[PDB]
Parts: structure tokens; sequence; C-alpha cells
């Protein structure tokens, strides 16, 4: 007996878990009340293992001992040009072991330890498992887990392996764009259609053209940018404010990880706020050298700081349509994934690109992939 | 061979065997199951 099978979006920057019941999916809040959980692992100085919000939130002078973005490495070999590029921007040490990238961190006690990417992802899955168990009031042993459509056999197997290490039998690996389409019930309708999935996550941007034929999907064409996501918009804002603060005080806070962390947290919140407001006030008490930070960001300035990045999202979309020889009008459904898709300028670019067609709506775009996974888990 | 058929035809093959593709989101899932089940039927 497989018990209650849950759906898990094991994401680059954030992860999400849901369960199907009573004709719908319940996206499950974690013990901090959040329906998404950072795909982060860190250690206290005393050697306590933190996963999720606690790991991301932990203020540190040593950023090199916080692990994230393990999905960028999972199932890849050390010599993969993708790995060799990615390790240049990751703050933690990645070392070759067994022809594979391993992650080396301080775990407390003047002890270091090396972890396979899949051991880090197993820790994230453990937290998502615990999240589900607390809600369901029973143990969870089986899951459907999502991956990017471009993942290869080794990457899909390494994801299953992460599941195994976490005590989860991953019954199905399903592609993220397909999961989002399932969330919106697109498999339950009659006829043949073309679906465009526009997925702007925290760290990666994926455009997928799917067909549906008699209720069954096919991933026909993919494109995107694995180094474009919500965090890049945050970084543009970070740079603006670090530069402003230096102009105002003569203080350069970039060498000071704790101040940078505090600013990044408030900038993430401001960005989300600017999807529904035209101004956001960023306030940090004791930001730097005990001095307070107080500045405002307008939606216009946010847009100005990111305009090239926003516009750059349309090129992969054009590439996918060209590759499939589809007119804009041939797209029967547009599915948005990621909270960055709620950014008004991104909505406007997508709407204008598609001649005013309205996307699917009704599911939080940060939750849609998990939602779909949970739908599929619901029949098992 | 299999990859060239319509989904309706893949479902037709499975239905005729009294076999179901449970939680099979994509055409590849139907192709894979028919290949695995073919020596039975
Ligand atoms: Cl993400
Ligand atoms: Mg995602």
């Amino acid at each position: 007996d497989v018990g209650t099978v849950v759906g898990i979006d094991l994401g680059t920057t954030y992860s999400c878990v849901g369960v199907f019941k009573n004709g719908r999916v319940e996206i499950i809040a974690n013990d901090q009340g959040n329906r998404i959980t950072p795909s982060y692992v860190a250690f206290t100085p005393e050697g306590e293992r933190l996963i999720g919000d606690a790991a991301k939130n932990q203020l540190t002078s040593n950023p090199e001992n916080t692990v994230f973005d393990a999905k960028r490495l999972i199932g890849r070999t050390w010599n993969d040009p993708s790995v060799q590029q990615d390790i240049k921007f990751l703050p933690f040490k990645v070392v070759e072991k067994k022809t594979k990238p391993y992650i080396q961190v301080d775990i407390g006690g003047g002890q270091t330890k090396t972890f396979a990417p899949e051991e880090i992802s197993a820790m994230v899955l453990t937290k998502m498992k615990e999240t589900a168990e607390a809600y369901l009031g029973k143990k969870v042993t089986h899951a459907v887990v999502t991956v990017p459509a471009y993942f290869n056999d080794a990457q899909r197997q390494a994801t299953k392996d992460a599941g195994t290490i976490a005590g989860l039998n991953v019954m199905r690996i399903i592609n993220e764009p397909t999961a989002a389409a399932i969330a919106y019930g697109l498999d339950k309708r009659e006829g043949e259609k073309n679906i465009l999935v526009f997925d702007l996550g925290g760290g990666t941007f994926d455009v997928s053209l799917l067909t549906i034929d008699n209720g069954v999907f096919e991933v026909v064409a993919t494109n995107g940018d694995t180094h474009l996501g919500g965090e890049d918009f945050d970084q543009r804002v970070m740079e603006h404010f670090i530069k402003l603060y230096k102009k105002k005080t003569g203080k350069d806070v970039r060498k000071d990880n704790r101040a940078v962390q505090k600013l990044r947290r408030e900038v993430e919140k401001a960005k989300r706020a600017l999807s529904s407001q035209h101004q956001a006030r960023i306030e940090i008490e004791s930001f730097y050298e005990g001095e307070d930070f107080s500045e405002t960001l307008t939606r216009a300035k946010f847009e100005e700081l990111n305009m090239d990045l926003f516009r750059s999202t349309m090129k992969p979309v054009q590439k996918v349509l060209e590759d499939s020889d589809l007119k804009k009008s041939d797209i029967d459904e547009i599915v948005l994934v990621g909270g960055s898709t709620r950014i008004p300028k991104i909505q406007q670019l997508v709407k204008e690109f598609f001649n005013g067609k309205e996307p699917s709506r009704g599911i939080n775009p940060d939750e849609a992939v998990a939602y779909g996974a949970a739908v599929q888990a619901g029949v098992l | 061979d299999l990859r060239k058929m319509r989904v309706a035809e893949l479902k037709q093959i499975l239905h005729s065997w009294g076999e179901e593709c449970r939680a099979c989101a994509e055409k590849t899932d139907y192709v894979n199951l028919i290949q695995e089940l073919a020596p039975k039927y």
C-alpha cells in the first residue's frame, strides 16, 4: 500500500508540496506557514542542520557554508560545461569526487563534510516530506516528483535517488511544464491543442511548447535561459541600493555579508509588493555599522532597472514558435509558472506578444507545478 | 513504429489488452508501457 501519494515540485530555488483530496489539491504550508520552501541547507555554528526557511534566513559572515542551487549539479558529471560554468558563481566549494561534483561545507566544529547534490536534494525532500506528514497526520512513503523537461536520464535517476535517500519511493518523474498543464485541467478537455508554458522561476526561465492529443501531452519544443529568474531582478535592485547607499554615506556594504543578506530579504519582499503596489519602502534597522537604512522603490524604477531582462523573456518564446512553425494564434492556452509572472510588466509583455490573449489563471504560479504533480499522484 | 501512431491508436492497443496506463502524462509513457507489455499480448 502506497498510502497518500504527494506531489512535490523539487525546484532550483524553492520547493512546494501538495496533496489531492476531495476533488482538488491542497498546497501544504510548512511549519513557518509558507506554501513554498527554500531549496536551501545550512548548519548552525554548533553543528545543527537547518533546511528551508531557517537555512536561507540564517544570518552569516560565512556565505560559503550555505548550500543552494544543488539542482544545477544533480545528475551531472564534473566535466559537464554546465557544471564548470555554474561553480564559478556558487559561493560554496564544489570539488570533483568519483568524476562527480560534490559540495564541501563546514558543518560546525572545525569539521567539513562533502555531500553529493542528491544528498542535498534528499535533505530538501525530507523537509517537504515532513511538511506533508504534519498536515496529513501520518507518514508519507511515496511521491510524484517534477523535473525540467530538458533533464536527461541521469538527472531523472539522480532525482529518484534523492527521493530514495529521503525515504520516498518516487513513483513518477513528470516534466514541470506538463505538471503545470495538468494543474489547469488541460488533459481533461477534448481535442488537439497547442499549449505554451512560460515558466519564470527564481533562478531559471523555461519556455515549453506542448501538444495535447486525446488527453495526452507531448513536449514538442523547449527554450529559455537557465541563468534568468526572479533572483536576477532582485540583484539589479540590490546593486542600485548598494550604489545609492555608498553615494549617500560613503560606506560600501558589499564586503559585509550580513548587511547584504538583510538587504536581499527586504528587496525580495519589495519586489513582490510591487506586483500589486506602485511603491515599496525598504527599511532595515541597524543595516550597517549600526546605522539604519530607509529607501523607497517605485514600480517605474524597478521596471527601469530590469527592462532588458524583462524583454529578454520574449526571445525564447519566438524561438519555440519558429522551431515548431506555429503562428501566435495557433496557441490555444498560455500557462504561466513562477511568481515572477505576476510582475505587471511581464504580464504586459506576454499579453502583447500573444495579441491580447489571456493566460490561464486561478492557481498561484509558484504552486502550479506541485499542484499538477499532486493531481497525478491522486490517481496512484 | 510506436512513436508514429496517434494517441487514440496507442490507447486502442492498451484497451484491447484490458490494460490501463495509470498516471501516464505523455505519449512516451504509452509507448513505453506497450513495449513492456507486448511480450504478454
Ligand atoms: Cl525556483
Ligand atoms: Mg519551477
